Formats: C-alpha cells, structure tokens, sequence
RNA sequence: GUAUGUCUAAAGUUAUGCUCUUAUUUACUAACAA
C-alpha cells in the first residue's frame, strides 16, 4: 500500500520489535543495520557494524534492548537498541544462516550453524567466550530455528 | 573383576538384592546436571546432606532407598 | 496372540482371499495365507479349489446328469475325488448332492485394512528406499539451490558443485557433447540454416540468463 | 491396414490439408543451394505442429476416460479385455 | 552386528466439516532393556 525505499542493494532482513514495538528494523543485503518507525514520518538511525559481508538474519531480544545479528564472514554481533555499543563475536567457523535469542531471559542466545552445530552464549557466558552446550543432532547446514514461546 | 586387578585388596560384592538405581538418575537436579554436561567431566554430590546432619547414615539411605 | 488355525470363512475373508488370488496367482498360497491372519495356506489354497473358484459350478443337475452321477456311484464307488472329476463339478457338493438324491468386525476391518494396503503396494523394498532416495534427492537439490539463489540475491555467485564423479571416466554432459555422431553430410547446403539456428540458440541463452 | 497402406492414406490426408489453401548446384563443392519461399516453409512448421499438437490433445483427452490396482495395471487389463 | 552406500573435511576467477483435549488398539521398527 505505502513505500518505503530502504537497503538499495538486494536482499533484507526486516523484522519489527516485540509485542509493543512501534520500531521498524531492517539489515538489508548493504552490509549496513537500520531503524525506522511505524509513524509515518521515516526516521533513520544506522546501527553500523564493522563487519565486511551483508547481515542476514536479525532479531531482538524480549526486552527490546538489544537484537542479534549474522553475517556471511563468521561474524554474529550483538546490538543494543539505540546506543549500539554492546558485546561482539567476530570469531566463528564460518557464516550461522540464523540466530535467536531467549523469549524470557535476554542472557541465553542462540546461534546456528553451516557446519549443523549450534551454539548456546549467555550474558556472563558471553563474557566467558564459552558456550553453556552445543547441539549436533542435526548434518546439514540448519538455517532455521525459533523458540517455543516459553 | 578385569579393571579391578590394578589393586588386588579392593574386594568386590555381587549384590542378590536389586537396588533401584535407574530411577536414581530420574531425580530432578542429577538429570538435569547430566543434560548439563558438555564434556568429559564428574561433578559430585551428597545424595543425602541435611539427613546426615539430623541422623546416622543408615537412617538417610533407608529414606533415600524408599525414595 | 499366538495360536492354532481353523475356523470358518466369513464373507469378507474369502473376499480376501479372492483378491489374493486375483493378484498372486493360484501358487503361492503362502503368501496368500499370510494375507489372511485367522487362515493357513493349506485351508486357503483348499477353500480356493473347493468353494471359491469360478470356474467351478454349484447349479443342480439335469435328471441325465443325475442318472450320470448315481451310475457313478454304482460303477465307481465312493471315489468321490474321481467321480466329482467325471461330473466335472467340485466333489463335496456332488456328494452331497448324491446323499439327497439316495433319500470381531474391528478385526476384521484390520485385516481389510491392511489387506487393501499390501494388494496396493507391489513392489520390492529396493524399489521402495530408491524411490525415497530420490525425492530425499530432490528435496536436497531444492534446498542447495535455495542457498545458491539466496547467495545470489546477496551478491555472491556461487557455482553449483558438479556431482562427485564415480570413477575416471564418469561424463558431464553440459561440459561438451555426449558423443557428437554429426550428422551424414551435406548434399543440400546448411550454412544459412546453421547460422539461424546458432543465433536462436544464443537468442535462447539470453533469454534465460534475462528470466 | 499395413504400414503400406496406412502411410499413402495419411499421404492422402495431409494432401487434403495442403489443398485447404529454384536450384543452383556449386559442383566443386557440391553444394545444391535450393533457396526456395522462406514464407512456405513457415507455413510447414505452423501446420506441422499444429498436427502434433493435435495429436498430442487427442491422447490427452483419452488418456481422460477412466479390476486393478495401480495405473499401469488398469491399462493392462484394458489390453486383456480389448480381446 | 554388519556387508555396503552417502556425507563432511575452507579459502573467495576480474560483468553491469474442522480446531482442540486426551485415553485405547493394532502394526512395524528398534544391537535399547528383559
């Protein structure tokens, strides 16, 4: 019905925010993060990421603080709301094809894998740079997950 | 009888009487502890703590066998 | 559970065990036995021969074929098996023909059930596991083709992995041709015709690589 | 009806369907350029499939009419009771 | 438990009538226990 001309280069990501999200974010194939609003005026905060490859799969936390994000170079970042400054984990095998986040405690984080390991990062095990257990009951590449709402 | 010979005092004692002890790993925290585990890895427990405390052991293995 | 076999043929049984028959045939009454969970296959293969074959008869004789069968019975006694023969009908009825003359659905359904499924499903488990082979095949090509189209669309080109060749000699045939046998050469001239079809064929490409 | 037959009777037919509505030979070459109306031969390749797609409609239709188990097998008993 | 068969093992090739809740059967399968 309306417009809205965001990511010039192909491929996004666009999700909005939790239950009472008012919020508008993107990722598109333009390696570059974005953030508009529901109301009508389009109001643009570029959350920049660093890394060199488009982002690909973004979601947010349940308490709409801060939103994962995934890359094609083995690169799963973090994302506080509106700052932007937050913990980063520029280390991985290679690209996870999606992430997600617990429903109810922002601390446990899921990513998931090419290579179909999957990963767990809470918020003192992200500062760990560890993991709480990984999952390999899965072969090919997983690209899909999402928590049961609990 | 074949790892015990390593140390030839340590006497072995087949039991006649079956302890339930499959259920033993059906208990809340051990299974959870045991999905917990990432690796190589023991962490150990007193299966009874408070029942020690108050009685002899005998009396707590007795509750704990009911159990 | 288990137990010995016996009892008596219901309806849909021998309908069964007609079906049976229609599909495996007259010998292989194993088979056919197994079909039915209450019934052998000595008393299937019997009751086929006895009762349930059409190409038996069950209609009353004529008063010549009454006078046929007693003298029967008068030259030939109780040879019934030989006697049945020279009627040409099936020796039981004969007999008794002879005598007068002389004066639960939950299971069932199961085995319907079951039953219908197997007469419906003819094929050898090697067929079975290739032909789940192969739509696990397809379903993995899919999905590798949805990472190499979602690559794209995110601006790395990505090659398609050719199969992993089986032995030395193992062909591509998008590489080059299969074995170009050309065509018996030219009496009339082709050049112009050639040219066409080439641009078509480029045309073609292009087309694609548009689409 | 032979093959014999059956071939000088579509020959006949196809006759029907045309009664709706140059040679320069380089001999060193051998190369016996008949150019011929580019329009006509057009005309060939629309009629010549249109006639196979004819065709092909016709078994599709049949193949649309209808003691068996699978496919096959209902044919198969089909090619029994055409006898 | 096997034959056997797939899989992985990292470097970027220069283009713009239904939903639901359950309890029961039967079948098959199961180097899982009895």
């Amino acid at each position: 019905i309306r417009n809205y001309p965001g990511h010039p280069e192909g491929t996004t990501a666009l999700k909005f925010l939790p239950k009472t999200g008012h919020l508008i974010l993107s990722g598109g194939n333009d390696h570059t993060i974005k953030i508009w609003d529901f109301y009508h005026d389009y109001e643009c905060l570029r959350d920049f990421q660093g890394h060199n490859k488009p982002i690909k799969a973004l979601r947010f936390t349940e308490d709409c603080q801060s939103f994962l994000s995934s890359s094609f170079d083995r690169s799963v970042k973090i994302w506080d709301t509106e700052t932007g400054k937050v913990k980063t984990r520029l280390h991985l095998n290679s690209t996870p094809a999606d992430v997600e986040s617990r429903p109810t405690n922002p601390h446990e984080f899921i990513v998931g894998l090419s290579n179909s390991k999957i990963l767990h990062y809470d918020d003192r095990v992200s500062e760990n740079q560890g993991l709480v257990q990984t999952y390999d009951h899965h072969l090919s590449s997983i690209l899909a997950l999402k928590y049961f709402p609990d | 009888e074949v790892h015990m010979l390593d140390f030839p005092n340590i006497a072995i004692r087949p039991t006649e009487l079956r302890l339930p002890f499959s259920a033993a790993m059906s208990i809340d925290k051990l299974s959870d502890v045991v999905m917990k585990a990432t690796e190589p890895q023991m962490v150990l427990f007193n299966i009874y703590d408070d029942w020690l405390d108050r009685i002899s052991s005998y009396t707590a293995f007795s509750r704990l066998t009911l159990l | 559970p288990i137990y010995v076999k016996g009892g008596v043929w219901t309806n849909v049984e021998d309908q069964i065990l007609k079906a049976a028959v229609q599909k495996y045939g007259t010998h292989q009454w194993s088979k056919v036995a197994s079909l039915l969970q209450k019934k052998t296959a000595r008393q299937s293969e019997l009751r086929w021969n006895e009762y349930l074959n059409p190409k038996l008869n069950f209609t009353e004789f004529s008063k010549e074929e009454d006078a046929q069968l007693l003298d029967l019975a008068r030259e030939l006694p109780n040879q019934w098996r030989t006697i049945a023969d020279m009627m040409a009908r099936p020796a039981q009825v004969c007999v008794e023909r002879y005598n007068r003359l002389l004066e639960l659905e939950d299971e069932e359904k199961e085995m319907l059930a079951e039953a219908r499924a197997r007469l419906l499903n003819t094929q050898g488990k090697k067929a079975t596991r290739k032909i789940r082979e192969r739509m696990l095949e397809e379903s993995k090509r899919i999905a590798e083709l949805q990472k190499r189209r979602e690559l794209k669309q995110a601006g790395i080109n990505v090659a398609i992995k050719k199969p992993k060749k089986k032995y030395g000699t193992d062909i591509d045939y998008n590489e080059d041709i299969v074995y170009e046998q050309a065509p018996m050469p030219g009496i009339y001239d082709t050049s112009t015709e050639d040219r066409q079809i080439k641009k078509k064929f480029e045309q073609f490409e292009r087309k694609v690589n548009r689409k | 009806i032979s093959y014999d037959q059956l071939a000088k009777l579509s020959y006949e037919k196809t006759l029907r369907n045309l009664a709706t509505q140059k040679v320069q030979k380089d001999t060193k070459t051998g190369k016996i350029t008949i150019a011929d109306d580019d329009k006509l031969v057009n005309k060939l390749a629309v009629s010549l499939q249109s006639e196979s797609k004819k065709r092909y409609e016709a078994r599709k239709r049949q193949m649309q009419n209808a003691s068996f188990i699978n496919d096959k097998n209902k044919q198969f008993n089909e090619k029994l009771s055409r006898e």
